[PDB]
């Protein structure tokens, strides 16, 4: 079976309120770029902040196809949005 | 989100607001009351009356 | 309707009953005079669903985005109207003065539920027509729930009793010369299931308190409706659902402006806002006009 | 009493409403003395006392008002040769509804209307039902004599 | 027995420029036949179904 | 929360007969001036009297504007009527 | 005499910031909600602050029933207006 063992985002904290709409790190903001994805166990985007950096990880039941798909896009809209910078 | 506050707003002073217009708005009585609700007398007509 | 009307408060004074006294010999009659109270009604809600539109994602966008948002806004303001009268259930519930009723085996919160059945109809027509309620406008407002719990009885579904065929076309008729109405809006009381749109979620169902709860009662005391039946109920027969049986004079709801929509374009921006806004305000007019059925969400077996 | 001056103040017809209130307090008052009377049928001890209970007597298991104890009074006034034409049965609205719950009264099979459906009961064995608020549960602070009377 | 139904007599209080309403009726209420009346003693439960 | 700590009136006994119908002090006449208001946690007048004095005031919990407001209006309208002085 | 002796209410700092239009509590906003009432012996609202609450007084010479009655009026439509709760 193909599964999805991580897939990870790491920015800092001011970009993560940049993109969650303000909101700190443990709380995912439902207007927010990391909202609105397909949930199969719950929430499927959870994130946390340590040392000033935000680590934004889809959660371990809600890995398929289209839930990275999206948050991928929706990470390179936002960044080209915001002017921010995406590193390969 | 709209929550930038290093920009200049456009309102100063104060508006008209309801709060404001206090004395111009009056309590009104249109008239209506709330009777209490009637019950049905029927005994009288089944009785013999003289 | 006070769309045409200047003031904010509405005055209606009451009336009481006089009273009947023996004229005992070489003694004055007994002059009555009562100091009567008023009910007053304010027009105390002012509510507004507003959005704004850039230019990137609309030029951008293959569907029509500003239709969409227009509907649901206008949606959403006559929900949050109607989510409001129904909010009263809570008044009716804090009123204490027997129109509540549980549909239990002791009549209290601790018994064992009973569905929207024959008996709890009964009583509650009883509670009605002992307080001299007229006849002429009573509704039966409930979820589907208790809707299709009325299907299980065999009084209101055979042709030996009704004239229709609730069986063949799922439609039950008139019940004690009373219609019967179902609406999603009533649902189980609960205070995690119900949402102010797709971004605000789990907030209290309409007439229940809690963190979050938006049509709670404004201007009457009011008891926040039951949401679990206490005791040995588990399952479906804990969750309480509590429907209306009620004359059209149980409330009253001021209407000061009805949802309208008003547009601008914002240069700075390069967008457009779009503000839909209404004006009104809800009451409980007479105490004697409504009586709330608690029953659980339990499909009877017939 | 009314003063002149209360009167020319408010925008109210005062005496009209103070009025009503008095007929009505005084046709209900006699209405009430007219069903007090139910107490002398009682006291009357000529076997014109019904209990609804199981074994006929007031320590028994209470029954509502169904079909058995309409049938008992209707024997009753048949066998003292009262007339047909002219009766009735008043009761509260806890027995209209209460007769409202019985299979003989609402089925088709046995009374031409729809009581379920229109929540009225038609004649039963003749005489015609008739329902009033002013006969209520039997109770010693159950009533009122106005709004300042009660208890 | 029926007396008097009951009827409203107004008069004029000058000493306090009010006026006076009585309502007032006058009757008698007893049993004329004893055999023309049953009373059936209930209770007040709604039954099930 | 904006909430009524106090609302009291003084006045002496005759002009509280006067007012309640004939009634003493700690009991409120249904056909009084103090009577027939807003009820939303039991009795929304209470009055007490020790020293030839009748304080008069609204309940803990019937504070409400609605209730100030009526029993303002009912205290003008009985001083001026009965020509009582409203010093205050 | 039928005198008022005690006519107070309780506020938070925010509100009644609120109320008399951002300005502090010994100060009384000419634009606000607690201005424009009847003056008979001089300033006829008097505010003061403890400790994060705000003590609004009428004074002691204008406790007639007009001021009374249009604070408590005053009160009740910017509660209603601001939502903010009016707990008795």
């Amino acid at each position: 079976a193909i599964t999805c063992t991580a897939c990870t985002f790491t920015m800092t904290d001011a970009e993560f309120a940049i993109l969650n709409e303000g909101v700190a790190a443990p709380t995912i903001d439902p207007r927010g770029s990391f909202a609105g994805l397909q949930s199969l166990s719950g929430a499927p985007i959870t994130a946390s902040a340590s040392a000033g950096t935000t680590t934004v990880v889809v959660a371990a039941s809600n890995r398929n196809d289209a839930n990275i798909r999206t948050l991928a896009q929706r990470l390179r809209r936002a960044a080209q949005a915001n002017r921010i910078t995406f590193t390969a | 989100a709209l929550n930038n506050t290093t920009y200049q707003g456009s309102m100063r002073g104060y508006a008209v607001t309801k709060s404001r217009l206090d004395s111009f708005i009056p309590e009104v009585w249109t008239g209506e009351v709330l009777r209490a609700l009637n019950q049905n007398f029927v005994a009288s007509q089944y009785v013999k009356t003289l | 309707d006070v769309t045409g009307k200047k003031g904010d408060r509405f005055h209606i004074p009451n009336i009481g009953r006089a009273s009947v006294f023996d004229k005992l010999p070489e003694t004055p009659v007994q002059l009555q005079a009562r100091q009567e109270s008023d009910f007053y009604v304010d027009i105390d809600k002012y509510k507004e669903s507003s959005f704004l539109i850039e230019d990137l994602g609309a030029m951008q966008s293959s569907y029509d985005i500003r239709q969409e948002y227009t509907t649901e806004a206008g949606y959403a303001l006559s929900r949050m109207m109607d989510a409001d009268i129904l909010g009263l259930r809570a008044a009716v519930k804090g009123l204490n003065n027997g129109s509540e009723i549980f549909n239990t085996a002791d009549a209290t919160i601790s018994g064992a539920s009973s569905p929207l059945n024959y008996q709890a109809l009964l009583t509650a027509k009883t509670i009605l027509d002992n307080r001299d309620v007229p006849m002429e406008k009573r509704v039966i407002i409930t979820s589907p729930t208790g809707y299709n719990q009325l299907l299980a009885i065999d009084k209101f579904i055979s042709m030996d009793y009704q004239d229709g065929r609730p069986v063949k076309s799922g439609v039950v008729g008139t019940i004690f010369g009373i219609p019967v109405i179902m609406t999603t809006q009533v649902t189980v009381n609960s205070a995690t299931g119900y949402s102010n749109g797709s971004t605000v979620t789990g907030i209290p169902t309409p007439g229940v308190s809690g963190a979050g709860a938006l049509h709670l009662p404004t201007q009457d005391v009011f008891t926040s409706l039951p949401t679990a039946f206490t005791g040995a109920n588990t399952g479906l027969a804990a969750q309480v659902i509590t429907t209306l049986m009620c004359h059209s004079d149980w409330a009253v709801m001021l209407k000061s402006k009805m949802p309208s929509a008003e547009s601008d374009r914002s240069v700075q921006y390069l967008g457009d806002i779009v503000v839909n806004s209404m004006v009104y305000g809800a009451k409980l007019f007479r105490q004697t006009n409504a009586v709330i059925i608690n029953h659980n969400a339990v499909i009877p077996a017939v």
